[PDB]
């Protein structure tokens, strides 16, 4: 088409041809009306779950919060004895975080057991 | 007067031994007016054409009776021998835009007036005059209308994988017993499934808590996917649907014959590719197209909105798609020399203004588990018998071992 | 009402007879698995398997209730999903309702108005005499006055042209005003164009209008 | 304009993470 | 007294003679309906974007219908002014 | 917000009688051919609810587990004076 225009065989040409330095110098052109250019075409719950793309994208504040809340619960459970810390408190907490624990069981333990409400609220959220 | 066959508007039935039809009352209790109508037994070509008189009735004949009562008309009901609405078609003699079908019969002088669901068209209006429409309706499409995979929609091996997880904990509990039996696997199976089943206890508690949280997370992932997501599979949006705009042999759709829809498509030169595939799926009448759609021969059938919605109400297996396009209304077509145009228009307008059209609509137009859980119920019911049988077998085996 | 089809379980056919039979089957299998007490233990175990958190109730015979527990929890999850899918979201049903005949027979006095010197009043004059007489009490000076009266609660309904009411409902601020569903128009007619009788312009005006309708030039303007 | 579910691999990764955490916790019991 | 309330809350709040037990089992079963409804309501109110989903475009009803509650304008007599002045609708 | 409308391009304002218009157009086309505009865009233009409720609930529960406990302890002391 460009060669046809060059040798006076075509006064006007419209064939969706591109505009570059070489074509512009050889033959004149008017104001473009459609955006175009050089591009590359390739083939087009799938993303990551249980991680930053799913929830807790920053993945630091919540990560430390879920541990410090358990630490505070263990500390207050120890302080409420007047039971014990470390293994017993950790086992009790990890048993009360969910409502399907069988081997989990005056008023201090019952008062700490209200953390099951927080656990179920967190599960619902 | 000649009319065309249309189930929502013109019911045609064979006559009894006396040449008439049974006298019946509608659901509301009003009498069902029927008339003796002359026409061919089979309008399709290549058939033993017999002009036996059938019995025809419906909304159109009721409107005709009302018009005759208001204008002292002695109507003579006739049926279109061609069996089509008719338009300008080229059959022979080169350039010949001669009207055929009902329009051709009216122009030939055989018919004096037409009462039928005849869509108002500009080309028809050029040579015929249409009175005030008695109803307004457009064009839509008719098409036959998720959680069957109760276990897993895909990757069914997961049920095994989580089961393998039980193993990777069961053998664990034995090891702690050796460096401190047989119920570890049973408890692992029945910890989430409630059925009543020094540091070793702590490790057991933590490991089973992790297993339980993994299981509940998997169950939430599986079930929360089965949600409000659309159950229908890509319902036709309407005339602007890209699938309709891109004809293909995989998804075929066409009209019935050279009706007003065909004329509208002919005028719309944009859908040139649509016409090519449409011409290959024509049908003799609307009933054949409806049967084909019910038989899944046609993916979708484009036709008048009123007929399609009436058929959807009558046949719930087929549903209507598309909002509205080519909005028009049915009207009475008469020759330009007929002096009843003003009388017919006034009578129709008066009847529609006084609520007669509402009564006509009520009498004729206005009418009236699975693998989600039944599959798993059947599976568990079948498995219970095998389970109790094997329980009896193992009890007998234990008794034999104890006796020996 | 409650525990019916409107409440939940939009099918409501299979489960309402399935629950009793599955409970009976569970009782039978648990009383057969003694090598126990029917009322004292079978029903308790059935309730403990229907829902996870329950009362602490207890060979492979008692082990094999895991399949029933799994079926029950799957059924509960499916019920929750169905409730979630069903919880995501109109009484006149036309002019044939009894309210238009006896507006004053209800506890709240129904107040419907129209615009006189129009088509609606002319139609209702020759079709409903007493209804028109009651309507004359609530005459409106214009479309805007009736619209603001209906919006503010002064009027309970407004009968007028279908196209104008549809336009107002479609573009209403807040979408607090709606028409009588769809297709409930009493006297479905059209506007058209008025011409003098015997004029030679109708013969081509009608053809031009029908050509415009057929060519699709009307849809974009609408 | 006119012219022109269920779990995934990361769930298994989280399962691996929790299994590793459980093994790390149980190492203390094993050595004891 | 007081211990009975804690005992009942241990079942209601999932914290872990037959005449009372038969109705207690029904109460425990119904207690799960409350939490299921709470979870369903939270999911329904969380999956839906409560505020407006931004401006769709030129044909947005907010832009096509002027209102002091949602003001919108250009800066000055720039190219946007000429582009709008070209259109008449 | 908004996908796109009134798509156009930024132009170099020049007078009609200015003889540099063709040279400017050729230079711009040559520069954009090799990606100079892309490099300039990269160097100048191409630059870089749940938490709140979670924190509120965590604070509420950690406050309650102590406040309700001390209230119950005071009640026990009153009942066992
Ligand atoms: C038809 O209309 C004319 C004028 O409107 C009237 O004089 C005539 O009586 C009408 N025909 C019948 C049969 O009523
Ligand atoms: C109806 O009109 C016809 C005129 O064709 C007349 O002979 C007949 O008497 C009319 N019937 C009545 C009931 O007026
Ligand atoms: C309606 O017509 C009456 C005369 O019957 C007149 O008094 C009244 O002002 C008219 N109202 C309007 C809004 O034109
Ligand atoms: C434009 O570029 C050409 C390149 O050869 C040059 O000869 C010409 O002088 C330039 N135009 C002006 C006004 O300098």
């Amino acid at each position: 088409m460009i060669g046809e225009v060059v040798y006076q065989r075509a006064v006007m040409a419209v064939g969706s041809l591109t505009i570059n330095e070489e074509r512009s110098e050889v033959v004149d052109f008017s104001v473009p009306f459609v955006e175009t250019g050089i591009s590359v075409m390739v083939s087009r719950v799938s993303p990551s779950a249980f991680l930053e793309p799913f929830s807790a994208s920053v993945w630091v504040m919540m990560f430390v919060m879920l541990l410090i809340v358990s630490a505070i619960a263990v500390f207050v459970f120890e302080y409420f004895s007047p039971s014990f810390t470390i293994g017993k408190a950790i086992w009790l907490l990890w048993g009360l975080v969910f409502n399907n624990s069988v081997p989990v069981q005056t008023t201090s333990k019952i008062m700490v057991s209200v953390w099951a409400f927080f656990a179920v609220i967190f599960l619902a959220s | 007067i000649v009319t065309i066959h249309q189930e929502p508007f013109v019911y045609v039935k064979p006559t009894l031994s006396d040449g008439t039809c049974k006298e019946e009352f509608t659901v509301n209790g009003d009498p069902v007016k029927k008339v003796i109508c002359t026409g061919p037994n089979d309008t399709s070509p290549g058939s033993p054409r017999h002009t036996v008189p059938q019995c025809c009735y419906g909304f159109c004949i009721d409107l005709l009776i009302k018009l005759a009562r208001t204008m002292n008309f002695t109507y003579e009901v006739h049926l279109v021998a061609d069996g089509k609405f008719g338009t300008q078609e080229r059959v022979n003699n080169s350039n010949k835009k001669e009207w055929n079908g009902m329009m051709g019969e009216l122009l030939s002088g055989q018919a004096d007036m037409i009462v039928a669901p005849l869509t108002i068209n500009n080309e028809r209006a050029q040579y015929i005059e249409f009175s005030k429409p008695f109803k307004y309706q457009g064009l839509t499409i008719l098409v036959k209308k998720t959680l069957d995979s109760f276990m897993q929609p895909f990757q069914s091996t997961l049920w095994l994988l989580v089961g393998l997880s039980v193993h990777v904990v069961a053998v664990m509990l034995y090891l702690l017993d050796r460096f401190s039996l047989s119920s570890a696997m049973w408890f692992s199976w029945g910890v989430l499934l409630n059925s009543g089943i020094s540091f070793s206890a702590r490790i057991l508690g933590m490991v089973w808590a992790g297993f339980a949280m993994i299981i509940v997370a998997s169950y939430t992932a599986n079930l929360a996917a089965f949600l409000v997501l659309d159950r229908p599979e890509e319902r036709i949006t309407g005339i602007n649907d890209p699938r309709l705009r891109n004809p293909s042999d995989k998804f075929i759709y066409a009209t019935v014959k050279q009706s007003s829809v065909d004329i509208y498509f002919r005028r719309q030169v944009e859908l040139s590719t649509m016409y090519r595939h449409m011409e290959k799926h024509n049908y003799e009448s609307a009933a054949e197209a409806i049967q084909a759609v019910r038989d899944n021969k046609l993916h979708a059938f484009i036709w008048d909105s009123a007929v399609l919605e009436f058929e959807a109400s009558q046949k719930c297996d087929l549903v209507t798609t598309g909002e509205l396009f080519f909005r028009s209304g049915f009207g009475i077509g008469m020759r330009k020399d007929s002096p009843w145009k003003q009388n017919v228009s006034l009578s129709i307008l008066k009847s529609h203004e006084n609520g007669f059209m509402e009564d006509l609509d009520k009498t004729w137009v206005r009418y009236q588990t699975f693998e989600n859980m039944a599959g798993v119920f059947m599976l568990v019911a079948g498995g219970i018998v095998a389970g109790i049988f094997l329980i009896f077998i193992e009890i007998a085996y234990k008794r034999h071992k104890d006796a020996r | 009402s409650a525990f019916l089809e409107p409440f939940s379980a939009s099918v409501w056919v299979m489960m309402f007879v399935m629950l009793l039979i599955v409970s009976a089957i569970a009782v039978f299998v648990f009383e057969y698995f003694s090598p126990s007490f029917t009322i004292g233990k079978a029903i308790w175990l059935l309730w403990g398997l229907v829902f996870n958190n329950s009362v602490p109730v207890q060979t492979t015979s008692k082990i094999m209730v895991s399949v029933w527990a799994f079926f029950a929890v799957i059924f509960l999850a499916s019920y929750t999903a169905n409730l979630a899918a069903f919880m995501i979201q109109d009484q006149v049903t036309g002019l044939s309702d009894k309210k238009f005949q006896r507006p004053h027979d209800y506890s709240p006095p129904f107040r419907f108005g129209t615009v006189p010197n129009g088509s609606t009043e002319r139609n209702i004059r020759n079709n409903y005499p007493y209804m028109h007489q009651y309507m004359t009490k609530f005459n409106q000076k214009g479309v805007e006055d009736a619209l603001v009266s209906l919006k503010t609660g002064k009027l309970d309904a407004f009968i007028y042209d279908a196209a104008v009411l549809n336009y107002k409902a479609g573009r209403d601020e807040g979408c607090k005003l709606v028409t009588i569903g769809s297709g409930y128009i009493f006297a479905t007619t059209g506007y058209g164009i008025a011409l003098q009788k015997g004029s030679p312009w109708k013969r081509q005006i009608d053809l031009a209008l029908l050509q415009f309708v057929g060519d699709g030039e009307m849809e974009e303007l609408e | 304009t006119l012219w022109l579910s269920q779990l995934d691999i990361d769930n298994m990764a989280g399962v691996f993470y929790m299994l590793a955490a459980a093994m790390a916790l149980s190492l203390i019991t094993f050595i004891w």
